[PDB]
């Protein structure tokens, strides 16, 4: 990406935010197990 | 906002290029938004300083 | 399994490399160098706080073990306020004290101690009214009773032998010293014979059975083949010769901790409660809990608590404190030298009085010395979701998170243990 | 706190005794209540039990 900007006298920082799908699903097997699973898929993690 | 929020920072001018390689899956699209160093602080530590 | 990667079969090797904690510092303001957070990511495509979102994922269809190399070089001083090992309390009453920090030698840390009661003395001591001589703690490494012929029960020689032998503690009626929070016993050597009861509490109307012989003059048996105590120092200070009652009037008032171990009643005197230890500079030699909240599964019966420090343990270790000893046959001679480049007698204040005088330094001299140790601590049990940014943190022996760290480096192999989980 | 590693919401099991709560420097929850709050009900009507 490229960006072109108005210039500004102050610093300033870039906030591009990619649009992800960033889901959970929990699941609660039995009397006090919880284990949550994480998935962004672009973006790795989870 | 199912989002992965990245900061680059931009001195007083111009213009800036970013990101490297990855998967792009499921890929929903960009919002992209200029904001001020010093209003924008750092979430990723107890405390901070600057 | 490592996204945007082909997988990794059997083991491989995790690096949780400290000098990675640096390229993530948005995450380590508050965070020393023994508490840091690091990625274990190491990939040039991204950027080190971008590659800490990915995560490691060992197959869930094993319980995956690891075995946990570990370099470790902490660069503490000898004397710290962090280990306790300055803290000091002397009674007159009941008057603290604190030593300067820093890596000392034995002898250096006996000499500040006797300069910090003196010190102390000088600051409110005296100006109530109390006479310089009157001081009564003293640490002299000696042993106050060679030559001492029994007929004449008197020291024949007009010095007490400048000898090393074991560190003492010196004590006159009234004054005594009680440190149980501090841990210069240690180094002075000392020990209890029953600790965990109360603390270390050693003073006077204890050490029943040791005072100090006297000494004879030797100008006055030249001069008249006369024998009798030195009841004046030549400068002016009494020795309190007829002192101390219920002791025989050719012994001093002091009571000489070394020669009441000895020389004494073993099931009554300070034997019994106290017992010799070779002086270890280092305070005592301590263990580093190695504690790692992420890959690690909690060993048996912990638990993650609130406190930064008291994380659950992986590992430990001896702490990098090793006393090496050296030997020089000329000590005292060393220590003259010392005196005289010193240009000053801060550290001897009281050169003329046989029992004021400084100690001598000790022939065995142990400074310690810090170094890097490599340790092997078996296999650990892994997770299967290993995150990207991880938490390192060493603990003192009390969980107190020390901040003397430096270079705490980890390797992690995983390896197949059972199945299933 | 809701993205500092040092910080997190260790919310699990007694028996389980595994984190199941993970947030890694990107979600920026604050801005999605905020967003959320804004498309869900109108937001020109202050409710005072939260701000």
């Amino acid at each position: 990406m490229t960006f072109e900007m108005d210039p500004i006298n102050e610093p300033t920082l870039l906030y591009v935010l990619f649009e992800v799908f960033d889901v959970a699903r929990v699941h609660q097997p039995h009397r006090g197990v919880i284990e949550v699973v994480y998935l962004r898929t672009p973006f790795s993690a989870g | 906002l199912s989002a992965a929020n990245m900061l680059y920072p931009i001195p007083p001018n111009a213009t800036q290029l970013p990101i490297p390689s990855r998967n792009w899956a499921a890929f929903r699209g960009w919002s992209l938004t200029r904001l001020k160093q010093r209003e924008t602080p750092a979430l990723g530590s107890p405390f901070d300083p600057y | 399994r490592y996204s945007m990667l082909p997988p990794l079969y059997d083991t491989t090797k995790i690096y949780l490399i400290d000098n990675k904690s640096s390229d993530i510092q948005t995450l380590n303001y508050q965070n020393d160098h023994s508490d840091y957070l690091t990625t274990i990511v190491q990939n040039s495509d991204f950027t080190p706080l971008e590659a800490s979102n990915h995560s490691i994922e060992l197959d869930e269809r094993s319980r995956w073990g690891g075995n946990l190399k570990t370099i470790l070089y902490t660069n503490l001083p000898n004397i710290t306020q962090h280990m306790f090992s300055n803290s000091f309390r002397v009674k007159m009453e009941w008057f603290p004290l604190r030593l300067p920090e820093g890596n000392f030698s034995e002898t250096m840390v006996i000499d500040l101690m006797n300069n910090a009661i003196v010190e102390l003395y000088l600051a409110l001591g005296r100006q109530e009214g109390v006479k310089e001589e009157d001081i009564g703690v003293k640490i002299d490494t000696r042993n106050f009773s060679l030559g001492y012929d029994p007929q004449t029960q008197l020291v024949t020689p007009g010095v007490y032998t400048n000898e090393a032998m074991h560190a003492d503690i010196v004590l006159l009626p009234g004054c005594a010293i009680d440190f149980t929070h501090s841990r210069l016993n240690n180094l002075l050597g000392i020990r209890k014979r029953f600790p965990y009861q109360e603390g270390f509490v050693i003073s006077y109307e204890d050490l029943k059975g040791g005072n100090i012989p006297a000494l004879m003059d030797v100008e006055e048996f030249n001069k008249s083949k006369t024998v009798r105590a030195l009841r004046e120092d030549p400068k002016g200070r009494s020795y309190h010769v007829g002192e101390d009652p219920e002791a025989r009037e050719n012994e001093t008032a002091y009571r000489s901790w070394y020669l009441a171990y000895n020389y004494g009643d073993p099931e009554k005197g300070v034997r019994a409660t106290t017992l010799l230890t070779t002086g270890d500079v280092t305070c005592g030699v301590e263990q580093i809990y190695w504690s790692l909240p992420d890959m690690a599964l909690d060993p048996v019966t912990f638990k993650a608590s609130l406190k930064t420090s008291n994380y659950p343990v992986v590992g430990t270790e001896l702490l990098p404190l090793v006393p090496r000893s050296f030997y020089n046959a000329q000590a005292v001679y060393s220590q003259w030298i010392q005196e005289k480049t010193n240009q000053t007698h801060v550290f001897n204040r009281f050169p003329e009085n046989q029992i004021l005088v400084r100690p001598p330094a000790p022939t065995i001299t142990s400074i310690s010395e810090n170094k890097p140790s490599l340790t092997d601590h078996g296999i650990v049990p892994l997770r299967n979701r290993l995150g990207g940014v991880q938490r390192v943190t060493l603990t003192d022996a009390r969980r107190r998170s020390c901040p003397y760290v430096y270079k705490s480096l980890g390797i992690v192999t995983p390896q197949v243990l059972s199945s299933r989980t | 706190y809701y993205n500092s590693g040092g910080n997190l919401g260790v919310l699990a099991g007694q028996s389980s005794q595994l984190n199941a709560v993970v947030d890694l420097q990107d979600r920026n929850t604050e801005l999605s209540y905020q967003m959320l709050l804004a498309n869900t009900t109108d937001r020109s009507r202050y409710f005072s039990m939260w701000n």
